[PDB]
């Protein structure tokens, strides 16, 4: 498990991974925005 | 040395939420990143020194 | 600055390919992306990791990756120091966000070209030069990455061997086969059943070995590259532009990704059955072994039982004549492995090693192995699909495998894709043919 | 026991990256 | 291209709208959780409770095997604590 | 007259178009869509099946499910006021008056949609080509959801409004009428097949073909919504396909009506064959393959092969699938291969 | 049996070069326009 | 003669070939041939096929009792799994039918020859001055004969658990598929009844609406295809009508007044479809399978309350347990 | 007047929300195996 100290964030850490999709949907929030040009 | 290293951990984590959210909507608005040039510049240093600050007191504690 | 008027929303990043400066941005966010990935799932991996139960149980396909670089683990794959892992996951996470930055930075601030801000980045597709020079330096810069994977193995503490003589264990190779002969032989080896072509390798001497020639021959061509330009039919042949490039390389990268899917299915050494799951043939022959091992404990004479078909219950005889195991695992009788290997003999399974010289180690690996099958659903339920819930258990050889055919495949089509409109933007048909100049109304009639 | 309080918050971030740029309006 | 009706766009944009449909969506939400919640639904279509499937040594199941005296069949099921 | 004012209402040009059709459609289409959905996460197949169908029981989007009524309701149209429900609503669902509802409502709701594009059609002023087409839908769900059951021995046969207890439905008629084996179905799966590969096919043609009409790469802004020029160059069409497969079209009149003809004769033919299993008429054997197969025993086909597989199907689903027969077949009675 | 392995290898051998050797020759060229 | 190889460069590409042979071509045609004319010898006298290896042949060729619906070329031994077993690498023929070979030489070259086949599908369309791209649309049935025929037998690790080429064959390899990946209940599967069914469908839809949208030019007593001439300028058809019509019978915005648009869609349907029926049958090759719902809804007090998951269940364990009859020896299936 | 592309990524996130508390519910309601 996370070092010792670390376990504050272990709850933190369990989400880091998904925020790469997260990007990718990003981008649409923006197109949409901008009105899709 | 424990809680001074929660500290600066857990600032370093909302230091990054703030300067993530930061340099972008920075260089967006050309409103100034000349004034926030400023501010940028003192976030990334910043970051440096508290990952360096966490990095060597990471040792102490774990 | 770029708008409808280039390209369409859905093909936004194509208002790209002439934009240096900003096309940086993307690559150098990108690439943050991937560090991001890697890091943060490592720390996931190892939030969730239990020490003392198998890595494979607990669908890790990273913590294994470092393990076998021999870090955090000893004797049999039992790992000792967590701290490695947390490291590497750590740094990674770290240089996303470097890299992250520069990313964003690029494409939004910095210059939206290069040509201008510094001729030395700045570059044009069609500059023969310019490409085979800036493919000359990353062919050095991955060059110096092959023996970074050299110096660990041999100078840093080494990497998980399997077929360690004392059985599996962190080993330093200080003698790696540099003979062209054998390394490059790989290379003419067939794909097919037996000969495996490179997933073939057995032994980390010719791993840490063909890495040596690898490292040195890219750095090579890194230079070569610099120091040219591509000769006549080099520039004849090929099409020279933004897209074909990528397209050229999209399917290389198909390509790797079917080799990958392969590797992680078949071979054993540098895919450790002890951080991962057992091979798909692995399972298969443990079966086998379990239930010779038992009968013959029975008092069944293993040698010359008869099975239903009349074939051999338990020991048969290959196309080649050599002694395997019998029943469906005839399939799989090219199948090798530190706890089968010792009962092997010159003809192949030994009547008389299997009749006395099998060891416990042996037995319960035959049965780890066999009740660890690469066999699961999408829900994660390991066994056959009539099975019942109860094992939540996916074979990370499975999970690797699939993933990477999938997107191996799609590269493939990716690249089929822009090879096609490569052609078509190069000669200049990619949007329509000539109302006017229709090239078809100026052929005869075949009819 | 609720890092949905994480989420949440880096959820929101990215539209709001963007907001904050309609407001100030600029650059998009 | 067009129609008397007016343009979804416009409504799903109108403050109006939302100052109406903050109130009704949720509404109508909340409903359909207390329909559950409060055991409702489980009599409103006779659907067995995660401990009504079987009586409590009983492991046969209640099969409806005729037509017309089925109703009076259904209901002697409940009856076994079913 | 007021008819002519109902009339002129109804065929008034809104959003969503009524029309006379409607006035059958809509109440049905609704109710049959409705119906399910309610089932789907409230009633229970307990009483009828021995299985949990519904959301609240815990099945998920695949293995939820309106299951067919029991054994013993027969062809009973399951009336909520009649002999069976007598009225009670509850009952009723129990009962799986639900799935007699679905069905008749849906049927109607098919009717009433092929009356719809009739008369859309005829008012628009265009050719019925859409009604025709969608006969083929109507045949596969009338002989499938209806006449097959009508010709088992109850509702309790037909298949069951789900994704999971349609997948039954399936290797039933694998393991029971070895469906794969007709002629008919083969004929539908060629339709279906060959038409999902028309379909294709011209829709690349067509993009790959186009003429340049505009300056811009992304060539879908490049059309034009009034008619004039050809879109795409059917001479150049032609020219590709003559050369790469042989055979190519040339008459775009025919090439669409063969794109309606393919699939929906399929469709027809897969119907008939159902149509022949609802009295069991099915193409189960090669009569030359068994007698041969039974005096000599080293003869083996692929088709032999296959039969074996359905008597595992059939006496291992069996007691579980047909609960009203209260089957027990002792483990030595089950077939088995060796080791498995 | 041995020899028809030779056979074949060569007649593959030949179709195979025929490949290489012809998208070599210039094959951008062969086009309509832009070449 | 201007340089015999650059002519025959110039014959082999060129555009005025009835048939156009390419440079894929080159490749395709000898492999293609050698595919069908092999296929046709076996599927008609070709002799029993140790399938299993377990020394139990099944003759699959007419010849040898079979008809067109049973008869198939059997998949190579079991016993050679995933080596190469070319003819000279057999003692003899005898030897070679005997374990299937003619299955290997058979596939070997087809897989080919077909993938040559859509290299040809972009060559001439290069060659004649049109877009790419169709050859990308015949990569989704061709990625399917690789996942039935190359990348299933891989993963399972012998070529005799590849889709036999035969009628009642076929059947075989999808009931025994079934039962042990349980592929009805994988989403890559639906996905591609999806794309078939919406395909046929589509096809269907915009068949009718074309067809039925049509300007008259044509008699009472003609066929109203006469109503078209190759090599038209302006449209045969009324798109603005079938729009009218087709906009009516669901509401506007849920139509198609873009031909380009509608095309698009019609293609990229069945093609997305199948690439992941092909990926489904490419993954479960490696025993990633469909969901496992056994078992999953229990009562109260512990008891297993059947869905209709469980149902089909029963119906798989029939499948497995009957399949290879003689060919398992232990418990697990692991192959 | 509020902003469309607003309306969406709420509308949007509200759903992957929903629909998520669903996969969760997967493996832990009735529908669970234990
Ligand atoms: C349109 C869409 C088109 C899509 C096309 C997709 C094609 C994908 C094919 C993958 C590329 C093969 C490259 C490869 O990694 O090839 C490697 C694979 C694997 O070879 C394996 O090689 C050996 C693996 O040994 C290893 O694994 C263990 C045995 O299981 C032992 O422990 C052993 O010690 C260890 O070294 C064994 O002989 C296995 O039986 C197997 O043959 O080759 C094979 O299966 C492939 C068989 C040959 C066909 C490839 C033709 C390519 C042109
Ligand atoms: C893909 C990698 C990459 C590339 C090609 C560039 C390229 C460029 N950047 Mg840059 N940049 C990157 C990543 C990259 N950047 C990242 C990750 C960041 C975030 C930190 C930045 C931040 C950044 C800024 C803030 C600026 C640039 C600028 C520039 C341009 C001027 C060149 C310059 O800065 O010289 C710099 C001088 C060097 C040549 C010295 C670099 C040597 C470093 C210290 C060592 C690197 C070690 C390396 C990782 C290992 C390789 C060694 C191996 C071969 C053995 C140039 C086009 C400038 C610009 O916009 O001007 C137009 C500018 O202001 N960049
Ligand atoms: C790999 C992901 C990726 C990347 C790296 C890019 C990158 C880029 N795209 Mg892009 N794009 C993507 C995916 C991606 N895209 C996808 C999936 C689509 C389809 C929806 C598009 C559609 C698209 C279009 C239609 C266009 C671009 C354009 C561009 C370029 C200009 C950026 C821009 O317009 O700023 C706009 C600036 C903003 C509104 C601010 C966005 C917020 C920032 C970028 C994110 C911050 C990251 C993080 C939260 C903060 C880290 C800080 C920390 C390090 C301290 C840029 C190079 C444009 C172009 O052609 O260049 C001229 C353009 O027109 N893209
Ligand atoms: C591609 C490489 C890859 C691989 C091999 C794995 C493998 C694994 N991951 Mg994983 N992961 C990856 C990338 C990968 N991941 C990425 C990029 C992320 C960031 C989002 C994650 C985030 C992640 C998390 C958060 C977790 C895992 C976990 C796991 C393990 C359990 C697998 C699981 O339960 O699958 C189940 C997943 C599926 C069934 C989803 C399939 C999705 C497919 C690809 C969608 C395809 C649809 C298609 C794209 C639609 C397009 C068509 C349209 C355009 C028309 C497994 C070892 C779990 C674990 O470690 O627990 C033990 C876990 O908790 N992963
Ligand atoms: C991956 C990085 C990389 C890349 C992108 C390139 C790219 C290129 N190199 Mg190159 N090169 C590299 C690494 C790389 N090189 C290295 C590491 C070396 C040192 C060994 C060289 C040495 C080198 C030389 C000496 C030359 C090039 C040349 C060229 C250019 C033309 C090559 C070409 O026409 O191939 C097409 C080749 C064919 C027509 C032959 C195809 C037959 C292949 C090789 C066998 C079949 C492949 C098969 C499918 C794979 C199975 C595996 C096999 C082992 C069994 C091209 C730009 C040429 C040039 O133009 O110089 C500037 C040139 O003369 N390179
Ligand atoms: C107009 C569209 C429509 C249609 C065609 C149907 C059709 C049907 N519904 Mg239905 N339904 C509809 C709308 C419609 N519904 C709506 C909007 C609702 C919601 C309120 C329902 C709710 C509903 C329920 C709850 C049920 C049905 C059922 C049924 C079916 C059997 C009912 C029956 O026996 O009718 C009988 C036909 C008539 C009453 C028509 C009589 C017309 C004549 C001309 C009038 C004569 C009257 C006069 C007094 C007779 C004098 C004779 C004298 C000797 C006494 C049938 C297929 C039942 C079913 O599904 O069972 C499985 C069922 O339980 N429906
Ligand atoms: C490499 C080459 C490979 C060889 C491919 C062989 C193709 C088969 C050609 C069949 C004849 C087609 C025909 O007669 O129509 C010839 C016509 C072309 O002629 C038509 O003439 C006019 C119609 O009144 C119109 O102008 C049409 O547009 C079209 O031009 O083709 C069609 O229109 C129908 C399209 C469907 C073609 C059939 C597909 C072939 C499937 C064969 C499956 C059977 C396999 C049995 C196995 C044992
Ligand atoms: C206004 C527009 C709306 C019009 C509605 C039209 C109908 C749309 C289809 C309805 C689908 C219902 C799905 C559902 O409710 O799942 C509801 C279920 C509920 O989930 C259940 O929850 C618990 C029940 O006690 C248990 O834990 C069960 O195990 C299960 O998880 O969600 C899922 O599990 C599946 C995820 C959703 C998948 C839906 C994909 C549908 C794709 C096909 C689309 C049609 C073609
Ligand atoms: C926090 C934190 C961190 C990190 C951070 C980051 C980096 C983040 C990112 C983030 C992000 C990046 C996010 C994003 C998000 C997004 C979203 C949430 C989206 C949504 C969308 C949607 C919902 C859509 C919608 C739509 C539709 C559906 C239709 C069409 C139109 C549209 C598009 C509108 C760190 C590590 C430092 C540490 C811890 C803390
Ligand atoms: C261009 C563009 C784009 C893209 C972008 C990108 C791609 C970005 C990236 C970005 C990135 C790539 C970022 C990163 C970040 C990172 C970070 C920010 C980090 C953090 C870290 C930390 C914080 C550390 C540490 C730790 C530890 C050590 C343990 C405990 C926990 C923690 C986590 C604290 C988009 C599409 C949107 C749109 C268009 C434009
Ligand atoms: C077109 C045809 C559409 C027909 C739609 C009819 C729908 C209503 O159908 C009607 O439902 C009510 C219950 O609400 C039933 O009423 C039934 O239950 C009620 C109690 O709830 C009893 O008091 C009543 O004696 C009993 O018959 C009627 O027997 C049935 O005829
Ligand atoms: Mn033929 Ca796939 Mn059934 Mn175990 Mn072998
Ligand atoms: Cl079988
Ligand atoms: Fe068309």
């Amino acid at each position: 498990k996370l070092p010792e100290a670390y376990a504050i964030f272990d709850p933190l850490v369990d989400v880091l991974p998904v925020i790469p999709v997260l990007f990718l949907a990003l981008a649409f929030v923006w197109q949409a925005a901008v009105g899709f040009r | 040395m424990t809680i001074l290293f929660q500290l600066a951990l857990a600032a370093l984590v909302i230091l990054s939420f703030v300067m993530v959210i930061g340099v972008p909507v920075a260089y967006a608005s050309p409103q100034d990143w000349d004034r926030s040039k400023q501010l940028i510049f003192l976030g990334s240093g910043l970051w440096i020194a508290l990952v360096l600050v966490v990095g060597v007191l990471n040792f102490f504690v774990v | 600055d770029q708008e409808s008027s280039g390209f369409a929303w859905w093909a936004g990043n194509a208002r790209l390919i002439n934009l240096s400066g900003k096309l940086l941005g993307a690559h150098v966010a990108h690439a943050g992306l991937i560090v991001f990935w890697a890091g943060a799932m490592t720390l996931f991996e190892l939030a969730h990791f239990i020490p003392e139960k198998p890595m494979y149980e607990q669908g890790l396909i990273l913590i294994p990756h470092i393990a076998t670089l021999g870090w955090g683990v000893g004797p049999g794959g039992e790992v000792v120091d967590t701290f490695p892992f947390f490291v590497v996951g750590v740094v990674h996470l770290i240089s996303s966000a470097v890299l992250g930055f520069g990313g964003v930075y690029h494409a939004i601030r910095g210059p939206e070209t290069l040509e201008e801000y510094s001729s030395f980045f700045g570059y044009d597709w069609k500059d023969k030069n310019k490409m085979t020079t800036i493919l000359g330096f990353h062919l050095i810069v991955l060059g110096i990455g092959a023996l970074l994977l050299v110096a660990k193995a041999m100078f840093f503490g080494g990497l998980y061997d399997t077929w360690a003589p004392g059985g599996g264990d962190v080993r330093v190779i200080t003698n790696p086969t540099l003979d062209p002969r054998v390394i490059f032989g790989y290379l003419l080896k067939s794909p097919f059943g037996g000969e495996g072509w490179i997933v073939s390798v057995n032994n980390l001497e010719d791993v840490v070995g063909g890495h040596i020639w690898i490292g040195l021959i890219c750095i090579a061509g890194g230079i070569w590259h610099i120091l040219t330009t591509p000769f006549g039919w080099a520039r004849r042949a090929f099409i020279w532009s933004g897209e074909a490039y990528l397209s050229y390389s999209l399917g290389a990268l198909s390509m790797m990704g079917f080799i990958a899917t392969c590797f992680v299915w078949f071979n054993n050494t540098v895919y450790p059955s002890e951080f991962y799951g057992p091979t798909g043939p692995e399972a298969s022959q443990a079966q086998a072994m379990t239930f010779l091992i038992r009968d013959q404990k029975l008092g069944a004479n293993v040698g010359s039982a008869q099975g239903p078909t009349g074939l051999g219950k338990y020991l048969m005889r290959s196309p080649t004549g050599e002694i395997i195991f019998g029943g469906e695992t005839m399939r799989f009788w090219d199948f090798r492995g530190p706890w089968l290997e010792p009962l092997r003999g010159p003809n192949g399974l030994d009547l008389n090693k299997i009749k006395n010289d099998i060891q416990p180690w042996q037995e319960r690996r035959a049965a780890e192995y066999m009740t660890h099958a690469p066999l699961g659903s999408l829900n994660s339920v390991g066994g056959v699909a009539t099975e019942i819930n109860s094992v939540n258990f996916v074979s990370p050889r499975s999970w690797l495998a699939t993933s990477h055919f999938v997107l191996a495949f799609f590269f493939l089509v990716g690249h089929l894709w822009h090879a096609g409109r490569a052609r078509a933007a190069a000669a200049g048909f990619e949007k329509g043919i000539d109302r006017e100049s229709e090239p078809v109304l100026s052929m005869p009639s075949l009819d | 026991i609720a890092q949905l309080t994480m989420i949440a918050m880096i959820g929101i971030a990215g539209p709001m990256i963007i907001f904050l740029l309609a407001v100030r309006r600029g650059n998009l | 291209g067009t129609t008397g009706e007016r343009p979804f766009s416009d409504i799903i944009t109108s403050v109006r709208y939302w100052v109406i449909h903050s109130i009704t969506i949720p509404a109508l939400f909340i409903a359909g959780w207390l329909f559950v919640s409060t055991g409702l639904a489980y009599d409103v279509f006779g659907t067995p409770r995660p401990d009504s499937y079987y009586a409590q040594e009983q492991r046969s199941i209640p099969l409806v095997t005729d037509r017309f005296e089925a109703k009076q069949q259904v209901e002697t099921f409940l009856e076994q604590l079913k | 007259g007021w008819f002519d004012i109902l009339d002129d209402w109804l065929k008034r040009d809104r959003f969503v178009f009524v029309g006379w059709s409607g006035i059958l459609l809509f109440p049905c289409a609704y109710l049959a869509l409705g119906g399910w959905l309610t089932g789907t996460t409230f009633v229970t197949s307990w009483y009828t099946h021995g299985l949990a169908s519904s959301y609240l029981e815990g099945c998920n989007f695949l293995t939820v499910a309106v299951s067919t009524p029991a054994n013993s309701m027969g062809h009973s149209l399951l009336l909520l006021w009649g002999p069976e429900a007598q009225g009670d609503f509850t009952r009723w669902c129990q009962l799986g008056g639900l799935w007699t509802f679905i069905a008749l409502h849906g049927a109607f709701g098919l009717i009433g949609f092929m009356l719809r594009q009739f008369e859309i059609a005829r008012l628009v002023g265009v050719r019925p080509y859409n009604a025709i087409a969608f006969s083929a839908p109507i045949a596969v769900f009338v002989s499938v959801f209806l006449i097959y059951p009508l010709g088992q021995s109850s509702w309790f046969f037909a298949p069951s409004f789900g994704v999971a207890a349609i997948f039954r439905f399936l290797l039933f008629f694998q393991g029971f009428h070895n469906w794969t084996l007709n002629p008919f179905h083969m004929m539908g799966v060629a339709g279906v097949l060959g038409g999902a590969l028309l379909c294709a096919i011209h829709g690349a043609t067509v993009e790959n073909t186009l003429f340049q009409d505009g300056e811009g790469a992304s060539t879908f802004r490049a059309f034009n919504p009034t008619q004039a020029e050809e879109t795409y160059s059917m001479v150049t069409a032609n020219r590709f396909w003559s050369q790469i497969f042989g055979i190519a079209f040339s008459n775009k009149r025919w090439l669409h009506f063969f794109m309606l003809f393919v699939p929906v004769t399929g469709l027809w033919m897969s119907a008939i064959g159902v149509v022949g299993l609802a009295l069991n008429l099915r193409s189960y054997d090669f009569i030359s393959q068994e007698i041969r197969a039974a005096e000599d025993p080293e003869f083996e086909t692929f088709y032999t092969k296959n039969l074996l597989l359905n008597e595992g199907i059939r006496a291992w689903m069996a007691p579980q699938d047909q609960p009203h027969e209260n089957f027990v077949f002792p483990e030595e009675v089950l077939p088995r291969g060796n080791a498995l | 049996m041995e020899t028809l392995k030779i056979t074949v290898y060569i007649v593959v051998t030949f179709f195979v070069l025929l490949f290489v050797f012809g998208f070599l020759s210039g094959d951008p060229a062969r086009n309509p326009k832009r070449k | 003669s201007a340089n015999l190889w650059e002519r025959f460069c110039n014959w082999v590409t060129s555009t005025d070939n009835r048939l156009y042979v390419g440079w894929f071509g080159v490749i395709m045609i000898p492999t293609l041939l050698a595919a069908t004319i092999c296929f046709v010898i076996a599927f008609i006298a070709a002799p029993p096929v140790d399938i299993d290896g377990i020394r139990e042949p099944v003759s699959g060729s007419l010849l040898y009792g079979n008809n067109i619906i049973t008869g198939a070329v059997v998949p190579s031994s079991n016993a050679i799994g995933l080596h190469f077993y070319p003819i000279w690498e057999a003692a003899s023929l005898d030897e070679w039918l005997y374990n299937g070979g003619p299955y290997q030489l058979i596939i070997f070259h087809f897989l080919l020859g077909a993938s040559c086949y859509m290299g040809r599908q972009w060559e001439l369309s290069y060659r004649l001055g049109m877009r790419p791209w169709i050859c990308v649309a015949y990569s989704a049935p061709l990625a399917s004969a690789f996942a039935v025929f190359l990348i299933y037998p891989i993963g399972q690790g012998s070529f005799s658990d590849g889709m036999p080429l035969g009628i009642s064959g076929t059947f075989n390899f999808m009931i025994v598929f079934q039962a042990e990946h349980n592929i009805l209940m994988h989403p890559f599967h639906q996905l591609g009844v999806a794309g078939v069914f919406g395909g046929a469908l589509f096809c269907a839809m915009h068949g009718s609406l074309v067809t039925s949208s049509l300007i008259r030019e044509t008699t009472e007593t003609e066929s109203a295809n006469y109503g078209y001439k190759f090599g038209q300028e302006e449209e045969t058809y009324n798109i603005v009508a079938a729009h009218g019509y087709f906009g009516r019978l669901i509401f506007q915005y849920a139509s198609f007044n873009n031909s380009r648009s509608l095309h698009f869609f019609l293609a990229a349907w069945p093609v997305v479809g199948v690439w992941f029926t092909a990926l489904g049958i490419s993954t479960m090759a490696f025993n990633l399978n469909g969901f496992n719902f056994n078992h999953s809804v229990i009562d109260a007090k512990g008891n297993v309350i059947n869905t209709w998951a469980d149902i089909i269940n029963r119906a798989n364990l029939g499948m497995e347990v009957m399949h290879e009859r003689n060919a398992h020896n232990f418990p697990l299936d692991l192959a | 007047r509020i902003p469309l592309w607003i309306v969406a990524t709420v509308a949007g996130m509200g759903v992957i929300v929903i629909v998520g508390l669903f996969f969760y519910g997967a493996y832990a309601g009735l529908g669970s195996s234990l």
